[PDB]
């Protein structure tokens, strides 16, 4: 096969990060590990964590969109009310 | 030949072996590098060393003695050879040298001088042997948090804060009367080495060494030390092996012996009957390997150490490996038992019965230490000619056939996969 271009990801043995030494790693078998020990305070304290560091950047744009569309929303069946049927005369002419 | 064993407290054993041309004279003591906590640890290596210190081995050397030493993890050894007319000079220099005294040994300059020459040794193997640093650190993570995790070398951060009070401590912990067994081994008589110590005294000390509460446990675990600065990929894999006083203990060897040891360089060696040769040749998986069957007191080792350059295709080697591992549950055949039953009679004769007279009372000493009295080679034989294929399945399926491992590696070991998979090729899903 012809050769290809340079990759930014080798394979298993010449992957292509740098050179490391002297980081050793440390692992346990399955089968002498317990799984699910970490779900109870788990799913209360550190999903509170995530929550909280998380979820005003997502609350604050749905706050002012949501408030946006319940604003147009409103004026909609306002000016669609006998209410304000002259002000549709006179936004939609 | 013929091994005989007399006790006072001491237990003297012997080989007289009249062929030979020395005599090697010495005290094997039962503790070893499982019996230290991990603050002391290399303590038996400094006493190694201070044993085989200058003016010890000046001292012995100017009647003709020479002096040598042991560390394993279960026993160590204090061995004085010497011609066979000068047994009782022997005696007498191993009494002087630690029963009689042990503050002239331990003195400062002689101590400072031990402490630094066995941190440069700790250091100089620390990184520079690859294949024995894998398997140390293989023993460290098969037996974790386990006094048969210690090295027998010591550790760098702990050998650095041993003093002089930690050495009599472990001596008088250590060095007892029924933790001890004195071995003559070479051109002595038995009866001669007992009166020479009844002419003597040699009392060690009143004993009772220390219960150790851990009892050594298998953990399935891994550790990783990859340094991409090598050039090959040193990795040893094993699983809990057999210690000794256990009935597997021979089918445990043979098994370690049907896949054998390889060297991809000389001729004679690519060409044994090992039927994972014809996988591991084609594309040349590796340098060499070597399988072994450790056993120790409380727990053991079986599996596989290997070098390779090829550092794309470890998991080639290693998947090979394991099937082949997988060949003895399922159809290991006729053929490669009596293989391994000649080929283990060959290298358990070479090393019981090799010419070497120190050899023989280490072996000697560690035997009579654990299970009271030496098994001669007969009834060793005897026993090897009893295992059948049955036999090797029914071990295979209690310890080999998906059971957790233990890995260690270091150099260029990134080819080498995750725990999960080399973990999960240990049972085939075809059977």
């Amino acid at each position: 096969g012809p050769p290809s271009g340079k990759t930014y990801m080798g394979w298993w043995g010449h992957m292509g990060g740098p050179k490391q030494k002297g980081i050793t790693s440390y692992a346990v078998s399955p089968y002498a590990q317990k799984p699910l020990q970490g779900i109870f305070h788990n799913a209360v304290f550190n999903s509170f964590r995530r929550f909280k560091s998380q979820f005003l950047y997502v609350l604050i744009p749905a706050g002012i969109y949501w408030y946006w569309w319940k604003n147009g929303n409103e004026y909609n069946e306002f000016l669609y009310s006998k209410a304000g049927r002259e002000e549709l005369e006179r936004v939609n002419v | 030949a013929e091994v005989t064993q007399l006790s006072n407290g001491i237990v003297v054993a012997t080989e007289h072996n009249p062929s030979a041309h020395t005599a090697s004279v010495g005290v094997v003591f039962g503790s070893g590098a499982a019996n230290e906590n991990p603050y002391n640890n290399g303590v038996s290596n400094l006493w190694k060393n201070i044993f085989l210190s200058k003016e010890n081995s000046a001292v012995a050397a100017k009647e003709g003695l020479a002096l040598s030493s042991n560390i394993s993890r279960d026993f160590q050894s204090y061995i004085v050879s010497s011609l066979p007319g000068s047994t009782d000079k022997s005696l007498d220099f191993l009494n002087q040298s630690f029963i009689q005294q042990k503050a002239n040994l331990l003195s400062s300059s002689n101590f400072e001088a031990t402490k630094k020459s066995v941190l440069k040794q700790v250091q100089d193997f620390e990184e520079n042997d690859h294949p024995n640093r894998v398997l140390e650190h293989l023993h460290s993570t098969a037996f974790q948090n386990t006094p048969l995790s210690l090295p027998t070398r010591g550790t760098l951060e702990s050998l650095e804060n041993l003093v002089v009070a930690d050495l009599e401590s472990f001596a008088n912990n250590h060095f007892l009367n029924s933790n001890a067994v004195v071995v003559g081994t070479g051109n002595i008589k038995h009866e001669d080495l007992v009166n020479s110590i009844e002419s003597k005294n040699l009392s060690l000390q009143t004993g009772t060494k220390p219960v150790l509460k851990k009892k050594a446990a298998f953990l399935g675990s891994e550790v990783r030390l990859r340094d991409d600065t090598l050039p090959k990929a040193w990795i040893s894999l094993a699983v809990e092996g057999e210690p000794v006083n256990s009935p597997n203990y021979f089918v445990a060897k043979l098994a370690a012996q049907i896949f054998g040891s390889y060297n991809a360089f000389e001729p004679a060696s690519r060409l044994q009957g090992i039927k994972l040769l014809d996988n591991i040749q084609e594309y040349q998986l590796c340098d060499n390997f070597n399988h072994f069957s450790l056993s120790y007191k409380d727990s053991g080792l079986w599996g596989f150490s290997t070098a390779t350059r090829n550092v794309t295709m470890i998991d080639d080697l290693i998947h090979f490996t394991l099937k082949q591992w997988n060949r003895l549950t399922i159809s290991v055949t006729d053929t490669e038992v009596e293989r391994a039953k000649s080929l283990l009679k060959l290298q358990l004769g070479q090393l019981y019965e090799s010419g070497n007279p120190v050899n023989d009372a280490n072996l000697l000493g560690a035997e009579v230490l654990i299970k009271g009295s030496k098994l001669s080679l007969g009834e060793a034989f005897k026993k090897i000619d009893a295992i059948t294929v049955k036999d090797v399945k029914a071990w295979a399926g209690k310890r080999l056939w998906d059971q957790d491992i233990a890995i260690a590696g270091t150099g260029q070991i990134e080819g080498l996969l995750d725990y999960m998979r080399i973990r999960s090729d240990m049972s085939m899903m075809r059977w």
